[PDB]
RNA sequence: CUCGA
């Protein structure tokens, strides 16, 4: 019973889901490795989201736009589903102008250089003959979840409508292990990590970011006193 | 400790924050410092942490029934807007977490902070001042969690196997750390019986004697034990040097340990030990698999057979009512006893059918929460429900809440449910009214003297003698004998005295008199304390909260009043009986008494009842007149037979109860004297509280009766 | 089906007893 | 023979009840000495006849109640009942 | 609070008032349930405070005759045969007959299956009786309960105590931003929402001509057009958000009496008092200790339990003795930075976010020269600011309020607006806050299972299922078998079966547990909606059978067992939990008992002019009352100085409280308490 | 009479108090609570109240 | 992402072979993520050497009592299991322990072949009765973690050889807890506390450094996938 | 008046 260095090999299921098998691991070790990766994936994977918006005809969330079926609050809730990635890592502005009739989707948004919309078919609003929607969208880049930044804390003036930003690009992470409990000289655990993302990044890119996160973090125990 | 919101602390410590904002030069003057706190400038959150440092606060939850309804804590700045309360003080506040609110009060002066730090701190008030038993103990999830790991499971994996064949003994680990590694890989179970070499736990005093005995076990010495890994982990929590306990940790077992820890080990050890029990209990309650599902609600297997047998007997009593052989008032009482016997057979059919692994049984049988009568209503049958009249309905709710009540079954159930909630408000009103009456009558009773020196006391029934021999422990030891102090040396058949006069009756010092054969002690009482205004400390005894002699100046009168008024919420005798006693009313029972000892002259008839007594010495016959609706109390006649129904020729003593009921305490005074009528009132009140599951020490009841007999009337000027 | 009178969503009822009179 | 007292439980409430006759007497002992320490910190810059300073070494930004409670534990004070 | 609370309030029956009875003149007999209340007044829905029994809710099918008595419908039994003929009977009319229970076994023709059936008789007698004796029978099982009581699924499995709290707390639900209809329902939610009057129903059949967030236009068949205007972000009586949203689209054929738009707590026309949450029944590190609740942070990130609240603030400019109060931006000794959110009139502008202490309306009142403090007149001289004879009386945001200004309403006597005599201007400012679920907010279910939020862990900390989906709420197990509310357990089971779906084995016939179930129930799709009518509905035999045939997930694996439990993983360590845990979906409601309102603290503030004691209530910025029982607790401890401190310098000592505040800001010691001003008043009253 | 007038029958106690012209010695828990004195119990009794604290002559260099 | 700086490691030395380590402050809630991972890495992934099987002369089919010594068979196995040993050879190594006459046996009375080292020569093993003799053979192997005795059944020859539990891991007991520490204004940041009790084969410092090296390599397998950005 | 423990 001696060491064999563990191996990690990737298996793909869809364009935004991949399974990762890591073997061989010590008995009882697979569950804790799968957790530490799931914990880091669901929280500390970099991504971009919309910080604040600005609709011309409105001054706060609690109002309506003429001709559109959804109120500003419901429009913002639909915009919370938007998935976006940015190369700038600095505040940058998206724009959206659409005249009714017809439906405004995420594809109707014109993103600046660096950022891009990953689901152009998401419903945003329904416009009739009298409906006109003109929206600015500030997109920053962070990680995890940050609530809407206050207007007293920011320099944003009255017209700006802050929104909650969900920066995490991973959607669902789980794991299972297969323990080799046959009473013999050789026992080992095989971890099967399952990662699903939101088309912003591929699953192996997310696991790589969690890999560099934990390599950097566990490197604190290696330095002596 | 307690967690209070940051926004609360800023306004609560506002002037102190303004003081430090102007000291550290975050603000120019105190005026702008106020504007900084009102505007909540980011510097105040760093400053506020310096301010609340070791500055205690007072937490309060109304109704403030006893003194533990307000306790002091160390504030800890927490985010959010809710107050974070410790799970162990939940019993003292009677605080559940279903929307309750508490008040916070900040002591300003140095004396006020010192009173909170020493007198009102939650860690310095673990015991109940009313009974002396702990309150900050594992109570709900914690007791179940500890009950989990301290369970011995036979077929559990990793168990011990005797050496047989070619393999030696299986399941003996060199170190508890090895047993931990075994359970980590998955070989050993935390609840499996094994043999472990222990090196940092004192063995039981039984086996410590045979291993060492001459010298106490030493930290480092080894010994073998036949416990489970969890039982070892449990014993690690209690302090080093405590005798190992290999029991299954029921709530009664944990309360007995903590009570012994409060008697022997100091306060700070008890507070830190129960914090360990809290953390460990919650950890293993999380992993104890305690869950409620429809599958875990097991229904009685003979549910149909049992109800059909009693539906048969109910149909026969209904047919015995169709022919007129049973009165209408008797048919209801006949069916009541049929369904009362039916609900007992369904409850017994559930106890044996339910396994001990089922979480619903593990919750009730571990002392966590709930009765088995709740589990019977849960899975078996609701039983006889009460209508707004009071008597039980001649038809029971046969369906269980797992099965589903019918429309009419639900409708008749709401009758007793609504009036049960309705009268609870009136019963609490009369309870709090009696409470504030007891407060004002004993508000000025303070311990002003150390010892009034009066050798007077009273005899306490330490134990009851058995006819065959040996002894039987009296049920009134906890409330009438423990925590007392002696006023007369206890003498057995030998000339040696077991316990000196003026010694606080501890737990072993009661077994010293128990094993000595003596069954009666004369103890100092607050009744006999001859002091001008207050009472002396030596006659009071052990302060139940402090576990030691009461300090001079402690308002024992208000503590006694709160101790009686706090449980008054739950009564039926009952609550009006308690008011009949404390107000010195001519009672409803109006039982007669023997004014003179002598011979009984029973002249009973049917039109009425008249009884005379020939005085045993001189005097003349004393004639009474009583209604035949009462019945004579079985008086302990001189024949030593306690069930001697009072017939003519019995030898009754002076002040002996004749017929059943409640003797007039006014007349008890003018017969036996103030000393005896005080004893009558004490244990008569104690009978009403004992008959409900409430243990109040006779000390507190005696403090009230001392104030009822402080005045005398004037016959001749 | 439950309450097929106004055009509401189709909620499926565990109903063994018919409703003779509507609310 | 106990774990290290953390926070407001230091000094231990058990050892403090040894240098004093009762719970109520320790309150007055600590409070009146805490007022002496507080008057020293507020009359250190002005005036003579300033009250006796802290007998033990104080911690940074330590409350005078905690300083007085430690020197009571350290047997550096007297009393008069 | 919600549409249900309004509908219940309109159907309330109160014994109190003129001509009725006084609260002091009402014994335990007027309040308890009477056998004549069957089908007329609800025996469950009633407050548990001092008004118990005195306030009842009218039963569902009940009605009032022109005499004043309450009639309830019954099915006339001719000769032991159930008839569809229905007649309303009064109370004494009901006593002149005997009626059979609603759930009686009945032949398809109408004859009773058993000769002896459970029958109610005069004076509250329940007994078996021949089938040829039944004169009438009940219409529906829920005939005896109120509308709110009829909305509790599996009500027959809950005791009357927790059932009362369940119906009383359903009226306390808060309208959320978005609303979800419950998976486990009773059918009553539809009619309760429509009859409440907070939705928008089409009067006449037609087609949708134009639909907007502002209004809906319907083109009728005859040719006329009726336009319904939506009530958007309107403040209710209790500060909740009344917001209507259109449902139909452009060109949708809609029948008469159909919901074309629904308001607060409504989803597709049904009462949506809460959300469907994934629940696990297990203790979790003590954070859910006796009735405490642990929540997933997903409910915060996705606004699941986020609600809109609106507060009304008001101030007026009057005519005073020395001039007239004027609303102006010019406020003495205030920077241009605080006044930055104000327009040229001194009013906060629409859309500006305001914290507590921010100025909403800038009003100044002229104060006389003879009313000045000696220090204030010196302070006025040492700053050279003449002509400041006015003081600040502006409308500021109260403590604990924060949100966006959504509307302003100005009324001016100058502009023909009729104000009360002596007023020159009136301004109302509407502030709306977006309240996410917070620690301590009071949640509750439909079975009287209530509790405050004890801890909101991160989504990764939550115990998650086999496929990584974390649970939303962790309910403690200990607070389940005490309260006798097994309905929450049965709702959790049926809640999961609705979430996943089921498929009964059709081969070899219909199984023996699903023989009573309708054919519509044999197959279900994920997220299906179901009804469990009160005293009818799902039985445990069918619920046990549904758990055995739960639909698999997208991967094809069945997460929950036939027992209803599932294997969970500890998100904090990674090791799976040692035993399976009951996991399903339960309908949780956000009650109007939030810490954002219920938190309060006070250093100093206003004092009652007469008694010189601190004010009462949070709105008046008052202090807590250290009552009579609390003083007994101080004396029992022997804490004399804390007691003297509470009753003197911290309360009604006029000079002591000021010198204490000075002693704190100076760093000095706390001075000696003086004489209470309240005791001075007592003596002057005895005189 | 001050401890009684705050308990029950306020008018009945105040009438007999002014007739008998009773003078109340303010030495009681309920009375001192009303007037604001230290209650004669616990830390309020004269044994613990009037107490002088002085440092032992052993003092540090500074 | 965003920078997360100032996480430090401090050590408090309780005993020479037991220390407490604090990782402070960590982001919420990384204290639990690397908490159970560091413990299981210490307890199960550090190479060490321990006894695999023993064989006692005079014990064939009984295993109940050894004549000539006070201790029975299982008591000998216990204090032999706690024998601390290190080896430079990966393959199994057989050692012999023999001593005659009344007296006491120790782990210093053993003769260690070249490459292996007995670190507790003063450990009591057995008490020798009058005219008592004890011969016993020990099997030492390298490994990691804890392996039960049942899996060592094949290592013993069919001649009175008994397998034993192998405590390969150099660390004995590791526990961890997570507290809270505020860096600036928020109090959500975690503080991890590690309590490791180890044998005298290596100090707790090197045991933690060994677990850190193996873990950086472990998550290095995932880091090598793309080398994307992430705040340090 | 209505509700919360
Ligand atoms: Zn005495």
């Amino acid at each position: 019973l001696i060491s064999q260095r563990p191996t990690l090999s990737e298996d793909v299921l869809t364009d935004n889901r991949s399974q990762f098998v890591i073997e061989p691991l010590e008995p009882g070790f697979g569950y804790t490795l799968g957790n530490s990766l799931r914990r880091t994936l669901l929280s500390s994977i970099p991504g971009a989201a919309v910080t604040s918006i600005r609709i011309d005809g409105v001054l706060h969330e609690f109002t309506t736009v003429p001709g559109v079926k959804e109120d500003v609050t419901e429009i913002i809730l639909n915009l919370k589903s938007l998935v976006v990635s940015s190369e700038e890592d600095e505040p940058v502005t998206m724009y959206l102008r659409k005249q009714g009739p017809g439906e405004v989707t995420a594809g109707d948004i014109v993103p600046p250089a660096g950022v891009t919309v990953h689901n152009p078919g998401m419903h945003i609003a329904t416009l009739n003959d009298k409906g006109k929607l003109e929206v600015e969208l500030v997109v920053e880049r962070g990680r995890g979840y940050v609530p809407a930044v206050q207007n007293r804390a920011s320099g944003a003036e009255i017209g700006r409508i802050p929104v909650d930003s969900i920066y995490s690009p991973v959607l669902k992470v789980t794991y299972k292990v297969d323990a080799t409990r046959v009473e013999q000289r050789t026992d080992f655990d095989k971890l099967i990590l399952d990662v699903e993302t939101k088309n912003s990044i591929s699953p192996r890119d997310a696991l790589a970011s969690a890999g560099k996160t934990l390599v950097e973090l566990f490197g604190l125990a290696r330095e002596l006193n | 400790q307690c967690g209070l919101p940051k926004l609360m602390a800023l306004e609560l410590f506002k002037p102190f924050v303004m003081k430090r904002l102007v000291d550290l030069n975050h603000a120019q003057n105190i005026k702008s410092a106020k504007r900084m706190v009102e505007r909540q400038r980011p510097q105040v959150w760093d400053v506020l942490e310096e301010v609340i440092a070791e500055h205690p606060v007072l937490l309060n939850r109304a109704p403030t029934l006893h003194r533990l309804g307000i306790q002091a804590f160390e504030p800890m700045l927490v985010e959010g807007k809710a107050i974070q309360l410790h799970p162990l003080v939940c019993e003292a506040f009677n605080a559940d977490f279903d929307g309750d609110q508490m008040a916070v009060h900040l002591p300003l002066s140095a004396e006020a902070q010192a009173e909170a730090r020493i007198l009102m701190l939650s860690s310095n008030n673990i015991l109940s001042p009313a009974s002396g038993r702990p309150l900050a103990m594992p109570r709900l999830d914690m007791v179940t969690g500890l009950y989990y790991l301290t369970t011995e499971v036979p077929g559990d994996t990793g168990e011990y196997q005797p050496a047989s064949g070619d393999h030696p003994e299986t399941g003996v680990y060199s170190s508890p750390a090895e047993a931990i590694m075994a359970a980590d890989r998955g070989v050993l179970s935390v609840r499996a019986k094994i043999k472990v070499r222990l090196t940092q736990l004192r063995p039981p005093v039984e086996i410590e004697a045979e291993l060492f005995g001459h010298s106490g076990w030493q930290p480092g010495d080894a010994w073998m034990a036949e416990t489970t890994l969890g039982r070892v982990m449990f014993n690690e929590l209690l302090p080093l040097g405590y005798p190992f306990v290999n029991k299954q940790m029921h709530k009664k077992v944990q309360a007995a340990i903590i009570n012994d820890l409060a008697e022997r080990y100091p306060m700070i050890v008890v507070a830190q030990t129960v914090d360990k029990l809290k953390d460990a209990g919650f950890y293993w309650a999380t992993r104890s698999g305690v869950t409620v599902s429809m599958a875990d609600v097991l229904v009685p297997p003979r549910k149909k057979e049992i109800l059909d047998h009693y539906e048969e007997r109910a149909d026969k009593v209904e047919k015995q009512f169709q022919r007129g052989a049973l009165n209408h008032d008797e048919r209801n009482e006949a069916l009541v006893e049929i369904w009362k016997e039916a609900t007992d057979e369904v409850g017994q059919a559930l106890r044996e059918h339910y396994p001990d692994d089922n979480p619903i049984i593990t919750i009730v049988d571990s002392g966590a929460t709930g009765n088995f009568t709740q589990t019977r209503t849960l899975a078996g049958m609701k039983g006889l429900v009460t209508n707004p009249k009071g008597e039980f309905i001649p038809r029971p709710v046969k369906s269980s809440f797992r099965e589903g009540l019918t429309v009419l079954e639900y409708f008749i159930n709401t009758h007793g449910a609504r009036k049960g909630l309705a009268d609870t408000a009136l019963r609490t009103a009369d309870s709090g009214y009696l409470t504030r009456r007891l407060v004002d009558v004993s508000q000025d009773v303070i311990v002003r003297e150390h010892d009034c020196q009066t050798e007077r006391g009273i005899v306490v029934e330490l134990a009851e003698r058995a006819p065959d021999g040996t002894l039987i422990r009296d049920p009134y030891i906890e409330t009438s004998a423990y925590a007392r102090t002696l006023g007369t040396d206890a003498v057995d058949e030998a000339g040696n005295v077991i316990v000196e006069r003026g010694q606080d009756l501890g737990d072993p010092e009661i077994d010293a008199l128990l094993a000595a054969g003596i069954t009666q002690v004369k103890v100092r009482s607050v009744l006999t304390c001859a002091t001008s205004t207050g009472v002396c400390a030596t006659c009071y005894g052990r302060s139940m909260a402090t576990g030691k002699l009461v300090d001079i100046g402690e308002a024992v009168g208000i503590v006694a009043a709160q101790s009686i008024g706090e449980p008054g919420t739950q009564l039926t005798g009952g609550l009006p009986r308690v008011q009949e006693l404390f107000e010195a009313r001519v009672p409803r029972g109006k039982a007669p008494i023997a004014d003179v000892t002598g011979r009984v002259r029973l002249e009973d008839g049917e039109r009425f009842y008249k009884i005379t007594i020939v005085p045993d010495d001189g005097g003349e016959e004393v004639v009474y007149d009583k209604i035949s609706k009462r019945q004579r109390l079985r008086v302990f006649k001189h024949e030593d037979g306690s069930e001697r129904v009072l017939s003519d020729g019995d030898h009754v003593e002076v002040g002996q109860q004749l017929m059943e009921g409640s003797a007039d305490p006014h007349e008890v005074l003018r017969v036996q004297g103030p000393r005896e009528v005080q004893i009558h009132l004490v244990r008569e009140v104690q009978e009403v509280y004992r008959a409900q599951g409430v243990s109040i020490h006779d000390k507190h009841i005696e403090v009230i009766v001392r104030q009822m007999l402080r005045r005398v009337t004037i016959i001749d000027s | 089906s439950n309450n097929s009178v106004p055009g509401a969503p189709n909620r499926v009822s565990f109903a063994k007893l018919r409703e003779p009179l509507e609310v | 023979g106990y774990d290290t007292p953390l926070g407001i439980t230091n000094p231990p409430i058990d050892e403090l009840l040894d240098r004093v006759s009762s719970k109520y007497a320790l309150v007055i002992y600590a409070a009146k000495r805490a007022r002496q320490i507080n008057d020293y910190y507020n009359q250190l810059g002005e005036g003579i006849l300033e009250y006796v300073g802290p007998l033990v070494e104080p911690g940074l930004q330590e409350k005078p109640l905690s300083i007085a409670l430690r020197e009571i534990h350290a047997d550096l004070l007297e009393h008069t009942e | 609070n919600n549409p249900l609370s309004g509908l219940t309030h309109k159907r309330r029956l109160s014994a109190l008032g003129p001509g009725g009875l006084s609260r002091e003149r009402a014994g335990l007999e007027v309040r308890d349930v009477h056998p004549s209340h069957y089908g007329r007044m609800c025996p469950i829905e009633t407050p548990e405070g001092p008004n118990i029994g005195l306030i009842g809710s009218l039963s569902v099918y009940a009605r009032v005759n022109p005499f004043g008595f309450i009639e309830t419908p019954y099915r006339k039994v001719v000769d032991g045969v159930v008839s569809d003929e229905i007649v309303y009977l009064t109370a004494d009319e009901e006593d002149r007959h005997v009626v059979a229970q609603a759930n009686s076994p009945i032949d398809a023709d109408g004859r009773f299956v058993e000769p002896r059936v459970l029958v109610r008789r005069k004076a509250g007698e329940v007994e078996y009786v021949p089938s040829s004796e039944v004169d009438y029978m009940d219409v529906s099982p829920r005939q005896m309960v109120s509308v709110a009581t009829a909305m509790i699924p599996f009500l027959e499995h809950d005791d009357a105590n927790r059932a009362l709290m369940g119906a009383n707390m359903q009226r306390q639900a808060v309208p959320l931003v978005r609303s979800e209809a419950p998976l486990v329902g009773t059918g009553m939610e539809l009619r309760a929402a429509i009859d409440a009057g907070d939705v928008v129903v089409a009067e006449e059949s037609g087609v949708i001509e134009e639909v907007s967030a502002d209004y809906i236009t319907v083109m009728h068949d005859n040719g006329t057009r009726r336009t319904y205007r939506m009530r958007k972000f309107a403040r209710s009586n209790h500060g909740t958000c009344a917001n209507q949203c259109p449902i139909v689209d452009a060109g949708d054929r809609v029948e008469a009496g159909q919901v074309i738009a629904d308001g607060p707590c409504t989803d597709d026309g049904e009462m949506a008092l809460g959300k469907n949450l994934l629940v696990a029944i297990m203790p979790w590190e003590g954070h859910n200790y006796e009735d405490a609740i642990i929540l997933s942070n997903r409910l915060v990130e996705e606004d699941v339990l986020t609600s809109i609240h609106i507060e009304e603030h008001e101030i007026d400019a009057r005519d005073t003795k020395l001039g007239a109060e004027e609303i102006t931006r010019d406020i003495p000794n205030i920077s241009d930075e605080v006044l930055a959110d104000l327009d040229e009139r001194g009013i906060v502008r629409i859309g500006a976010e305001v914290r507590d202490g921010d100025i909403l309306v800038g009003k100044v009142t002229p104060k006389g020269e003879t009313e000045l403090t000696p220090e204030e007149r010196l302070l006025r001289a040492i700053f050279g600011e003449k002509a400041r004879e006015v003081r600040d009386t502006s409308l500021k945001v109260p403590h604990g309020e924060s949100g966006k200004v959504i509307g302003i309403r100005v009324f001016s006597r100058e502009d023909e607006d009729e104000l009360p005599a002596g007023v020159n201007e009136l301004v109302r400012v509407y502030v709306a806050q977006k309240r996410k679920i917070s620690d301590g907010d009071k949640l509750a279910g439909r079975h009287g299972n209530k509790g405050v939020i004890g801890k909101i862990l991160p989504v990764e900390d939550m115990p998650f299922l086999a496929d990584g989906t974390p649970v939303d709420i962790i309910l403690n197990t200990h607070g389940v078998p005490r309260r006798m509310n097994i309905g929450q357990i049965l709702e959790t089971h049926l809640g999961w079966c609705a979430h996943s779906g089921w498929k009964v084995d059709a081969a070899k016939g219909v199984p023996d547990w699903a023989a009573r179930l309708p054919d519509e129930l044999l197959e279900a799709q994920p997220n299906a909606i179901v009804s469990t009518p009160v005293f009818d509905g799902a039985q445990e035999a069918e619920l046990q059978g549904l758990l055995s045939c739960t639909l698999p997930n997208r991967d094809g694996d069945v997460l929950v067992d036939a027992d209803g439990k599932a294997m969970l993983f500890d998100g904090r360590s990674g090791e799976p939990f040692p035993y399976p845990v009951t996991v399903g979906y339960m309908y949780i409601m956000k009650l109007h008992h939030l810490v954002d309102d219920k938190i309060h603290a006070r250093s100093t503030g206003p004092y009652s002019m007469i008694t010189q004691q601190p004010l009462g209530g949070k709105a008046q910025f008052g202090g807590q009352r250290f009552g009579e029982m609390e003083c007994w607790a101080m004396q029992a401890y022997g804490a004399a100085y804390t007691l003297q401190e509470l009753l003197t310098i911290k309360s009604d000592d006029t000079v002591g409280r000021v010198k204490v505040y000075e002693a704190i800001v100076k760093g000095e010691n706390i001075p000696e308490p003086g004489i209470p001003e309240s005791f001075k008043v007592l003596l002057k009253e005895l005189q | 009479w001050l401890s009684a007038a705050s308990f029950q029958e306020t008018t009945r106690v105040l009438t007999d108090a002014a007739i008998n012209c009773r003078s109340d010695k303010l030495n009681g828990l309920k009375e001192n609570v009303i007037i604001g004195k230290l209650i004669p119990a616990g830390t309020g009794i004269n044994r613990y109240r009037n107490i002088a604290v002085q440092p032992t002559e052993e003092a540090r260099a500074a």
